[PDB]
């Protein structure tokens, strides 16, 4: 595999997201780190699929709603950023006010 | 020109009269003063103020600070104010108005070519915490504590050995020397405690001469009146502190006998409530004496629904764990009867929860008892100053290191913590040690900016090799310093010596000097102050908990 | 498209050109296999291999560098040798020369 | 005897006339020369050539190399050849034919008992990359960069502080000293840059005397003509380089005024295209001047479909990010108008993508514009030499360290990178620093061989304590070296001094010396060279991307 | 008073006559002796014995031990006994009865204020293992080995280079020096081996003078009679050991010729069975000679169902991997014909399985052949002493370091491993190096106790900076020590010199001195001792496997 | 649990495989590190089940086909190796040309 440090670092995000994903499924209102992890993993998989930066910047705002997260969490996350390898290399995705 | 207050806060942080909520608690602070000159605030960025000839002067390195924290909202035992912080030579240079005297008025902190900038607008800045109850069970505790905002650690141990699991003792010259050397590898200020359980003075003097800054008396090694008196005698002659964990079994006598052996000499009583150890069930009464400096360990702070159930595993079980004293402790803290908070790392305490729990107690106390008699105005400023002092200045005073650390005062080592108001006491934005950032949250290393996920705490330059040595302190006893211990062991870090351990008393504890007429009922275990019953209700939910943590 | 693929031009490489060579019939008289290396001084190979040692003096196998020739017990075969160059000084092996020649 | 070419390639690697595809790109190199004597190649293994009395001689350590890279396919600015590489005393000893002179002909690199062997047959060997635009935001950047094949890092900063986020500046003597000490802990060659934004010469001389090898002028600290002229004056007298990030706001003047202040003195212009900073919208015109050494930062290399969308977050937004200049930049690189490539680590750049992106530009340019006028034969050798020089020799020349590193030439420090043709520019097989392997992909530590999964990059001996110190260089300014800074700070690593920073000019940039008559339309932002429009199309898919990375 | 044996075992660990199962194997040990005085055992904890005036005396540091392991069940080549272990100055002080002579009888290990305590009741304590066949492919091997209980590592290499992949050689002065410096960063005792494949004595003397404690002869560098004789000559004059990996190809001659070149001089034969290398197919016959010290590498221990299938990838393949010799090897170990076990780290061996596999062989041999002729009583004590000696004292004797480590004897370095009976040989409870815990299983760092999950091995204080240096040894050759190599390279760790390498012979191998009349059939590969056929059956399931590992 | 370094290292392989496994399920053509991670995890679970080395060396070549991975990936993986604890201890499994 020859995994570089950044690929291994992203495995941490992926795993943090598996935690949140399971909790959401049980019907829990997600907390701060859970929300960030869940929305971030979504975007990375978006790039894997080959979606464009512009598309993800939009789709990212429709992953979790204000009624799926704990009180105050939406305000604790003014935006979310994550990079991933798109077909045309690494690109930065910024989702402003992801939770509404 | 003119600018609305809201826009001003969003740009330079809150000012006089504005209030800020601490994390997700009910505690609200209010800016008491602002040291700036409106319109002359320094801001960094493209086109901003800190630029050559503008907010940056033409002075040489010696005439300007090395680092400036702009628009910081300071929260310290002495005040909750807005100001710029200057740092020079790893120490706090000044708290005032930063800029260039060439074009700006009232500049007290000169910014020059040699000045690095940290933008603290909208952030809360505090001194680094000081935990005086560490069990050196593993070296990984330093990172955990540093990330939480504790920059100094005092305690003892030699690793995961039975002695250390149970007590805060680094037994003898060899182990003391070994730990002093290992300490250079840790990113926090350190001071060791030796085993003070001996009735032969020379055996203690050796340890003090070897390097320890205190002697921990623990019941597991025999906390007898003979042992206690012996440690206190050497302490009086070598200017070091004694930390006590009394005879829970009441084997050699009751609490009154222990107190009698102490004989009015200065001493720091560990976990004074008793759950962590001490004469059952009234060791708590010690907080009424002037020579006693009382602290609490964190697993009992604050009283909640699961506290009791949890403590049983963590005949004398029910005599040691008492709901009555556990509830009283929270109130005694709110009143200033208990002056310190500590962890008791991996031996009935959580290393990374000293700060977090202290604020949880404050919150629960406000909720249950309302405003303190000392409060002025519609804020919780006094309660914030009283509680922050518990893990900053008071621990520093108790162990004779307040001349080096403990608070944001000029001349002190620059151990600072930057917090975003929404994560105060929980997860720090920046942790500065000796003038350099030692640990901070960091995102994707390969990203185009430091913010993309995943963001987690990673070590910085202040935690690297020789830079770390230059930014940390190893506290020695006056004797060890004189014997040239640092040179003999070839210690690489900066050295500080302790002094003033014997002269501190309960009255010197900042905002926590209450000596209450407290009694404990031998049977019912009820705690009473002046006859009135002291107690509180167990919390079912707490702030700074499930909203911030992944596990 | 194959990442890092080669595009070797067709043809052949002539090895050890311009050097004296000689063929020798060799027979393994041992009960165990013997495998000789490309640069091993032939005259000092396992004593169980029977051949004119005198002729193989200062010679090595005329095979591509790194390869080898195996001789199973009782095996008899003709191999080609090529002469050592450089200083033509042999050191090591079974220690029969330890010097020039 | 005789052997077919295919079998030969599979055994000793490709030879003269054979072509090799670089990773999954359209770039094909062709072996121009082979320094071996057919049939006399050295190979290691049981029964192979490198054995006592055979390919290994009887000479003492002083008469043979410490390390030999056998059958390496060298790819350097000077040629793409097949040969053995000898390394002695941490430096490149020779490029020739290895073996034992006792029995082999034409041996120029003697192998003895003291010789370690690295089998490079079938691999491509290159010098270590040199990034001259680092923002020391976190120490983890060195590992990320080292893994990618960059062995030298020049830049500045003090950690995750506002100043460093925005600029490549290590402000003043104290921070400079602290960073020089922290540098010993990093596995790459390092050279620091100070804040050059001051109109008082003495304030700059102090920083140079403190240890910096250059001064970074950044618009965030005020990139005014007064500041620029001041830095250049001190640079001229102390033989250090100046890196510029001009006034994007056009506040003090336009690009022509900046150029006027520079006054024909040598200077390295950071991210000359402008997206990363610089006079809007024509800072790019600087590449036409002889005293200007231009480089690009990597987020804009090469122009793709998501580039623009991404850059907006990473009024002057649209004036800074221009599709027109972004496209032109790729062509200007292909023509040799831009001579360097860098990252701009975590401040609009990716630390581990300098090498990777440089090759992506080359690929896209071949695809769009075909062969260069300088190409000879049916290969892309010239384009490969032109682009590899961008992150190797040219950065080394620009900063006055080309006497120590930058290329595979005798006498230079042995900073080498071994690549498997299928992973060229993406994931290295071996990363050698100063003659020792510092990082490499490593499988199961408990496995019976080093190849079983999971295989990921792990630090090696060359990255450990004192071995690391002996294999890395800390670059000092001639003044710092003379003042005994290394001894005062007690720096443990090897020291190198910079020289020749003022005398380099555009004409000295290897394969990238073009000074085009370039113009930028103030309104449409169109880039024109000699009146002809310069542009390229955005790539939708790139090589060295999704086929190699897990995320 | 009186106490039942069962209650006694649960409180102080088993005593005389009690048996204990080793992990999940069929091996049962029985306590042969107990050095305590019933009723006077020392126990640590609140209210227990080790307290001031009680089990703890009033003596000064010089008159008491630094560390005491209470109620330890020692398992060493000399006996399986119950006793307290005293450690002073990083070395084994005594094996006896610990306590306070003031009130307790028969105290031989005095406990004072300077004494740290490790509770070993119910645990098995052993010396640290010694692996003499390491390929320094990566530095991560030291952690893997340390966690398994191996505290000393001898071998060679320079990292993931072809030479090191194939051989245990640190080629020449430069690499030797580099590795000696890198070694200070590793938490295990280290000794390097150089490339001994040369027919010029001076080239070997240089390496020995540079620092190596031995010379490894490997067939990949040419294991010719000329080379062998040369290494042995220098070895005889410099008192260093030679490790041999013979000519598998039979190129220079057969095994009898190699033996002839050795000429009765002391030599350690690596992987004497042959699968790891050596004259095909009878290198195994070497174990019959008095000057030969034979060892096995671990992938072939013990013979199981997947062994053969696995080995083919890990014409001469079938000649090297022989089921016949693989099966015989296990028996030859059980008989004492093979005296050592090693790993052959990442070059046909598993670094963290030396101890684990040695016990698996013992188990399988008991199962297949029953009790040894030397057994006395209904236990496997003799077989345990015979096998434990294989990776402790014997390796130490073979390489001339038995004066420093190898067994639990007074005056030796305190390299000890504490095991819970259920995890013996698999996962250690504590790993002590030079008197300090270097690595141990550790739970949640933020927990209230060190036991909550997740529990995994983490580095301790004994593995930190200067403390580590003080607790580890770097073994030098007498010449290197005399030339001041440690001072020249500025080595920071403790130094030990090797001696007695030439005088050891098969007869000196503890419990493994058998010199059998062994023959190997050139065709069928059958192994015969005294004409009788030697063989064993392949195991389908083994203990210390799937019940303990997550993967 | 008392996890040794190697057990923790294998957790990295397992997690890398969870990533590939999910992507394959979506119907993506797997890349280099994904393929290696997926086939490797398969073998480890094989040893857990108690299959022999010989069986896995074969079954390993039938996990992914040439039409399930990106172009050039099959040639980038001449073989895959991984060790795991079989009932009879740690053994090495080598799968030659796993993708066909
Ligand atoms: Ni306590
Ligand atoms: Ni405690
Ligand atoms: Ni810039
Ligand atoms: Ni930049
Ligand atoms: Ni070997
Ligand atoms: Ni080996």
């Amino acid at each position: 595999m020859e995994l570089t440090p950044r690929e291994k670092d992203k495995l941490l995000l992926f795993t943090a997201a598996l935690v949140a994903e399971r909790r959401l499924a049980r019907g829990l209102k997600l907390n701060y780190p859970e929300s960030v992890a869940l929305i971030s993993a979504f975007i990375m998989e978006g790039a894997r699929d080959g979606k464009s930066v512009a598309s993800l910047m939009e789709e990212g705002r429709h992953v979790l709603t204000r009624e799926q997260v704990m009180e105050g969490v939406p305000e604790m996350i003014p935006d979310i950023q994550v990079e991933a390898t798109f077909p045309d290399g690494s690109k930065l995705v910024t989702v402003h006010n992801p939770i509404i | 020109s003119n600018i609305s207050r809201q826009a001003y806060a969003d740009m330079f942080g809150p000012t006089v009269g504005d209030k800020v909520r601490l994390a997700d608690t009910e505690l609200w602070i209010e800016v008491e003063d602002d040291l700036t000159t409106y319109g002359e605030e320094v801001k960094f960025g493209g086109g901003k103020v800190i630029r050559d000839g503008m907010g940056q002067g033409q002075m040489l390195a010696a005439d300007c600070v090395d680092l400036v924290l702009t628009n910081a909202l300071i929260v310290d035992h002495w005040g909750i104010v807005k100001a710029d912080i200057g740092v020079k030579d790893g120490r706090i240079f000044a708290i005032g108005k930063a800029g260039n005297p060439d074009i700006q008025p009232n500049v007290t902190i000169p910014i020059g070519a040699a000045t690095e900038v940290i933008a603290a607008e909208g952030k809360i800045v505090t001194a680094g915490g000081i935990d005086t109850h560490i069990h050196w069970i593993c070296p990984q505790q330093a990172e955990e504590a540093l990330v939480s905002g504790v920059t100094t650690m005092v305690g003892g141990g030699t690793g995961p050995a039975a002695g250390t699991h149970a007590t805060t003792c680094t037994p003898g010259p060899w182990y003391i020397s070994r730990m002093l050397q290992a300490a250079d590898s840790l990113p926090v200020n350190i001071g060791l405690l030796g085993k003070g359980n001996v009735s032969q003075p020379d055996a203690l003097r050796e340890q003090v001469a070897a390097g320890v800054i205190g002697l921990a008396i623990h019941e597991d090694w025999g906390a007898t009146p003979a042992a206690i008196d012996c440690a206190l005698t050497v302490a009086d002659e070598m200017d070091i502190q004694v930390a006590l964990h009394s005879d829970t079994l009441n084997e050699s006598g009751f609490v009154e006998d222990t107190l009698a052996a102490i004989g009015g000499r200065t001493i720091h009583t560990f976990h004074t409530e008793g759950a962590g150890g001490g004469h059952a069930p009234d060791i708590i009464t010690a907080c009424a004496h002037p020579n006693i400096l009382p602290s609490s360990t964190n697993p009992t702070l604050p009283y909640t629904l699961n506290t009791i159930d949890e403590h049983l595993d963590m005949a004398f079980a029910e005599s040691r764990i008492r709901r009555e004293t556990i509830a009283a402790e929270d109130v005694l803290h709110d009143l200033g009867a208990f002056s310190l908070t500590s962890s008791d790392s991996q031996a009935m305490g959580r290393v990374g929860e000293v700060i977090l729990r202290t604020w949880q107690v404050a919150h629960r106390m406000k909720v249950q008892r309302g405003a303190l008699a000392e409060e002025t105005g519609d804020n919780d400023n006094f309660r914030v100053k009283r509680y922050i002092a518990k893990y900053t200045i008071n621990p520093a005073l108790t162990h004779g290191i307040a001349h080096e650390v403990g608070s944001i005062e000029v001349g002190k080592l620059a151990d600072l913590v930057v917090w975003s108001p929404a994560f105060f006491g929980v997860k720090p934005a920046t942790v500065i040690k000796g003038g350099m950032i030692a640990i901070a949250p960091m995102g994707d290393i390969n990203a185009s900016i430091p913010t993309p996920q995943p963001v987690h705490y990673r070590p910085m330059f202040g935690a690297l090799g020789s830079a770390r040595h230059h930014c940390r302190l190893t506290f020695l006893s006056q004797a060890a310093a004189a014997n040239g211990v640092a040179e003999r062991l070839n210690l690489r870090s900066a050295i500080a010596v302790v002094k003033g351990c014997r002269t501190v008393q309960k009255a010197d504890m900042v905002h926590n000097s209450l000596q209450p007429n407290i009694t404990v009922d031998a049977q019912t275990y009820e705690v009473r102050v002046d006859g009135e019953l002291i107690t509180s209700e167990p919390a079912d939910v707490l702030p700074m908990a499930q909203r911030y943590f992944l596990f | 498209m194959i990442p890092g693929e080669y595009h070797v031009k067709p043809g052949q490489i002539a090895l050890n050109t311009g050097r004296a060579t000689c063929r020798v019939v060799v027979e393994n008289h041992g009960d165990r296999p013997i495998q000789v290396g490309s640069h091993y001084h032939f005259a000092e190979v396992n004593p169980a291999l029977k051949f004119d040692r005198q002729q193989a003096a200062g010679y090595r196998l005329n095979i591509p560098a790194g390869t080898a020739v195996r001789f199973e017990p009782g095996q008899k075969r003709e191999v080609e040798l090529v002469a050592f160059a450089g200083h033509r000084a042999v050191f090591g092996f079974r220690g029969e020369v330890m010097g020039p020649l």
